[PDB]
């Protein structure tokens, strides 16, 4: 959908003789391609889309502990069997005594002891998997026309003048043809099922608060679990305890809820939100091939406007080298063009930025329409024209940074995209794919052996090891080993600060 | 133990975000200023066994991260 | 009172000429006293009670969160600044959410946020002291006198014959002296406030249990505490979680309660009885000295008996090395002594084991009387000879074990009472003397550099590093260095193995 | 009792000095007391004979499963607990399967599947403890007199003519003296609690025959057990066997009875007698220590018989180098003792071989009366002459053998008697002496190490262990190790050729 | 942070003692199991900067209890 | 698990007396003569396994005791 009020936003250049462009499309992030003659493309990835999901444990996290009965024998006979061990949902655990003649038996010794306990649990955290034949990604497209400010968001006044449509993506449909009115049809043949891991993820929820953990640590839990639909529990000897064996009557005490403890445990737990069995998380990412074969610029261009344009809202820099201005056309002329471009200075007229929005113009033949525009002012000190002759509302504009800064930055970008994304990373932003599919196939090559190497360690860890690496490194003999524990180190220490820790 | 951070890309924070620098370091930090006495075993013995100044220093901030955090 | 039926149970002899001995008197471990001439002395220390407790701190282990508001502020127009922030009771937080033309905003940006929350704590859990002089100890001390077996326990009928008192010791009051029927009074002289030291150990009370924790480790608590009778909760971010920033709206919510993660976390912590504000917690140690001129003897102008003696109950084995047995006395001849001794054979007769039931004698003059005996036989094959003539009455008992074994066992056990008890452990069972002092000094010396390297080393760590230790020792060339690395590997690893894990 | 036709009889001469002997008293291995001049004795212990036992584990042998019933569940889906897992009785068991399409899955892989068996147990043997106090050894002391052969065998007879007399030895009452018409009095002074080591065996109840066992195997048994007075059995899946996973259903076969397995298992069991709760078994020994003070002649007043005695039956040989004969008196003389000896030739007539039954007479004052006599005549020709003048009836005897072929017997038979007893075998005969009390602990401290390294091993691997050490030996370098391993490798084959396998 | 045995003589057991001996060692095995790839990573860290035999066991053990319980 | 010979002293027979010479031995040797070809091997190894000529015939007999006797 629409990039505007978006954090991250990363543009991607179209070539003219490429037809298609292959991008990741990760969530909460917003992708807007600006094709050489056609016009921009902005797609955004609202959310990921689930439904009936079934339960593969229920961990208990607080435990009732209540009739405790004890039997004991003397040292000789064998350990005590209490009758309430027969009946379940009682936890019994034999143990060991003291018994002398006082006590009453004939004999010194360890006697033996056995103890229950009615064992109940109040609430528990049952865990859920995720079908990969339910996930449902919702992806939305927009083209940048005549938009008002107020209406650039607002998705019904957006489909009522067909530029931006929602499509939702499954595996069942993983293309779709967006249809525009005039701009032409969006072909999309996005891949839903190799997007998000479902295979690796669970939904535990505990008691409101729903999370989305990994298959080996919800597995891998020191709670009582039981089977779904299954009464009887499993491993219920820790939330429970026996204070001290005591041959008269033995003290059972169970330990206080883990709610707690298993929310302290969900450290790195990406929250969700579940209601009527549906679930909406944002986080994940879908590889998508946009076709643009049928995207055109509208051939019909419409003249000059020549009234007085007024900035409804004055240029404001968005922080991705963008500048977004809203203009007001007093006049009522129909349907014209925009005189607006971005100038080195007054001197030369030759604009120096490409604008964002493709060929803005007033749609609307009533007084007083506003239109939204979008400009990439080149850098440092420059003026944004709009109109000509004697009513141009000239605009000085100054952009920090340089374009060494700029390189930096998306080189910055770029890395922490392969740190975040793995393999699928370089199919980010590819048309031809001559270099990209060896690169891609180097990439799972390489991360094969790190996942299996090192796998999920923390931060800490991962720059203690690299840190250790490169010391290690730094004094061996061998050029390539050296050069080998380099690299090594220097991605864990790239991982490590990855985090921002 | 700790879920870890997550295999999935989440341009959002997690359920825990802030302690993210301190839930690996707090512990070992109150172990360290509870008992500071090791702190001198784990140099004199990194010191008297490393051949090299570097392994010696290796080896005396590997003992001093081993004993907070027990194995 | 009574060592039979005790887990742990300690003999020593008292040395001739010598008024008084020293004993640490550890809880839960009866120690017997036997003298060359005096009656048999067991004392044991029953429990420790304290009373009036003073509150420490509050820490909050459940967390009630509502009356959620927010402010938010354009982007780069500072920082929200949360009128609620100086009002208390509320927990504020700042934090930067993206905003936009679509939120309402002028700018585009990371513009700051700040959320305050009203902090409610459902439940504390409290931390209390002891005051060195409310600490009383109960001691109990008793004298082998002739009693059933059934009435051996009894304290009723025992404080009726005189055989056992209770009496507390307190720091005002030090040296109590106990009265008894004819064995004289037994002065028991020991130093309460240096047996248990209370300046390292709070009273934690999380809901109905209890514990005794250290006071180290109870200020490095992580979690919302307050000072007693206040409701300023210091550091108390940690139980409240704001979910994620949001344009003017951030919700926030509270961890479902704490008691599991304390539970865990009091892993050695040893738990006590709290009531009424009176502690009562059987373990601990007092340093202790009885004084044995005022004991005697009772029943010695009585000769010996002239009647059958009949097992009424079959011997049986303490466990350390003693048999305990009971005799019947078929006659009616009054107040008599039983002549029961252990001898090595039949033909020789001659007594060689000792005796811990010093002077045995039949109390009542009825017909059928019972009197409880317990004897110490020697290794190997011995005879229980009862009187001499047609009249007596014989019993074989055959104890496993030898004196190689009971010299190793005593000396694991020394190791073992050394390690746990520390300094005051040189004390236990010494009359005095210029090796005992010394002993105790080299061991306070050097238990104190132990304890400041090693304070709060668990089993394992202890382990690893021992091991470390003699494997750098094995390789050291110096010899002097090789033998202390060798001493102190050693004795990590027998501390290490002590705790049994 | 008396010891006519019994083999492993020993015959023991006291010494002249002393009046008391140690035995052993093996299990139906009777021992001749021979003194020189007190009437010679023979005791022999018949059973040992114990009670009140108690359950220790009750093994079960015999199976039976009903009532099969399965639950599938899904691939992906969670496990699939039956319902009757809740109840006892039943063992459940999961299992993993193939389901498809057809089997009215969703989605087909590797799915899940229990099933729960009605486990019953039909026959079960168990197993019983042996309280040292309760056994009590019964021997019965038999003095030579005149006694016919048809009556020797009679018990009856013996108590009629107060000879014999059993008494049991029980650890209550050790010693114990018996009474006789006119021999005196003997005292013995056994020890029962150290005879058998009741601690490290059981009572094994196979259906209808009973084997005392092992403590360590017994415990150490793959059987489904239960504890004593327990209805809930532990360790059920061995007699169980799950043999086909199929989703529609899955077969459940309890394997045949173990009683055959269990027999095929008890190579070395003793078997026992039990009747109401009375265990008795003749094996086992119990080391004594007879008196003979009180032991006095019968029978040196009678006068010399005058008629003249014809050999009844033909002398017969025991085998152990003693001669058994009877003589039948022809007159009347009432009481009168027998002239009978043997000597070397008959132009001699001087005594050289002494008598077993010491002291010959004929009690009865009938015409015509049987007299059985034992003597134990020297190797090589010996006659036997009663009487002297024309009323002299003699006797040729051959003693085939040598002195010292019986010194290499009789060493050979002590050999054997350490290698069954281990230390006990140093009080046969023994008087105290120091050399037997050294040679005692000194047999005690490596039988310690020779059971400790070599437990349980069959005859075959000892043989297979000595033949290995004396391979080894006979080709060592040093002469300390050479002769240890020559000393251990004999030792080894000695234990495995001492069974006669 | 746990509690740690108590320096109190008690010759019962404390509050958790049957866990004396799992408390220090489930996380590090449960670690192990989860991620066993790593465990050639410490044996040729050792294998590499160890100058002595007995000094690459012990970097690689070291090693191995560094990396479950982070710090 | 077989019961073994008895420690107890007893001079009749015990359960199983007949069986004592051959149930140790009468697997081994229904092996062995089910399984001829096994024996080339064992006395193969038994003389490569060993230098010493004695050795060589220790082995061989031990490989032929192990193979019908599994672990
Ligand atoms: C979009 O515009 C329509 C018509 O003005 C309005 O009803 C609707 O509420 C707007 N959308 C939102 C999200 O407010
Ligand atoms: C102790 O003795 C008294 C009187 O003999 C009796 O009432 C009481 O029940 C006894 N208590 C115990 C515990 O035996
Ligand atoms: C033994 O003597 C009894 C007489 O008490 C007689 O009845 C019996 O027949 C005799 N013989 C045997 C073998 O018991």
């Amino acid at each position: 959908f629409n990039c505007l009020g978006m954090s991250s936003r990363d543009f991607i250049e179209g070539a003219s003789g490429a037809t298609w462009v292959d991008l990741v499309l990760e969530g909460d992030s917003c992708i807007t391609i600006m094709a050489a003659d056609k016009p921009t493309l902005d797609i955004r990835m609202m959310n990921i889309e689930a439904t009936n999901l079934a339960l593969v444990r229920n961990y208990c996290y607080a435990a009732t502990v209540s009739d405790v009965s004890t039997v004991s024998n003397c040292p000789t006979t064998g350990e005590s069997h209490n009758t309430k061990r027969a009946d379940h949902n009682y936890l019994c655990k034999r143990g060991v005594t003291d018994r002398g003649w006082g006590n009453g038996c004939g004999l010194f010794g360890k006697g033996s002891i056995d103890t229950c306990a009615k064992f109940t649990c109040s609430n528990s955290a049952a865990g859920r998997l995720i079908l990969p034949e339910d996930i449902k990604y919702e992806v939305g497209v927009f083209v940048h026309g005549s938009t008002d400010s107020t209406s650039h968001g607002n998705y019904s006044t957006q489909i009522g003048a067909n530029q931006a449509v929602r499509f939702t993506i499954s595996p069942n449909a993983p293309a779709i043809t967006a249809k525009m009115g005039d701009y032409g049809e969006v072909t999309v043949e996005c891949e839903p099922r190799s997007g998000l891991n479902t295979e690796a993820y669970y939904v535990m929820t505990i008691g409101t608060k729903h999370f989305l953990v990994h298959r080996e640590w919800f597995n891998d839990l020191l709670l009582p679990w039981t089977s779904p639909a299954s009464t009887e529990w499993r491993n219920r000897e820790i939330l429970v305890e026996f204070e001290e064996p005591h041959a008269t009557k033995q003290s059972v005490v169970a330990l206080g809820s883990q709610e707690g403890a298993l929310h302290q445990a969900l450290a790195g737990a990406i929250p969700v939100e579940f209601s009527s069995s549906t679930l909406k998380l944002t986080s994940g990412h879908l590889k998508c091939r946009v076709k643009m074969e049928k995207l055109k610029l509208k051939g019909t261009t419409y003249g000059m406007c020549t009234e007085k344009f007024t900035f409804s809202k004055n240029p404001a820099d968005t922080g991705h080298g963008t500048v977004v201005l809203e203009l007001q056309y007093t006049g009522s002329d129909g349907p014209c063009k925009i005189p607006i471009s971005s100038v080195a200075s007054l001197n030369d007229m030759t604009p120096v930025g490409r604008m964002v929005t493709a060929n803005p113009y007033v749609a609307s033949s009533t007084a007083n329409a506003k239109v939204l525009v979008e400009i990439e002012p080149p850098f440092g000190d420059s003026y944004i024209v709009v109109g000509r002759g004697d009513k141009q509302i000239n605009h000085h504009w100054h952009k920090e940074g340089s374009s060494i800064g700029k390189a930096f930055s998306t080189t910055l970008k770029g890395a922490q995209r392969l740190a975040a994304l793995g393999d699928t990373a370089w199919d980010f932003g590819s048309v031809g794919g001559v270099f990209n599919s060896i690169g891609k196939a180097v990439h799972q090559v390489f991360g094969g052996a790190f996942r299996t190497l090192f796998g999920g360690m923390s931060w800490i860890s991962q720059g203690l090891l690299g840190a250790l690496l490169l010391w290690m490194g730094v004094n061996a003999r061998d050029k390539s080993i050296a050069l080998a524990f380099l690299a090594t180190g220097g991605v864990l220490l790239f991982l490590a600060t990855n985090v921002h820790a | 133990q700790t879920h870890g951070e997550s295999t999935l890309v989440n341009k959002k924070d997690a359920w825990l975000d802030s302690t993210k620098a301190t839930r690996y370091l707090t512990k070992t930090e109150n172990w360290i200023i509870r008992n500071p006495g090791y702190a001198l075993v784990a140099v004199v013995l990194g010191w008297m066994l490393g051949s090299n100044t570097g392994q010696k220093v290796i080896f005396t901030v590997l003992l001093l991260l081993v004993a907070p955090a027990y194995s």
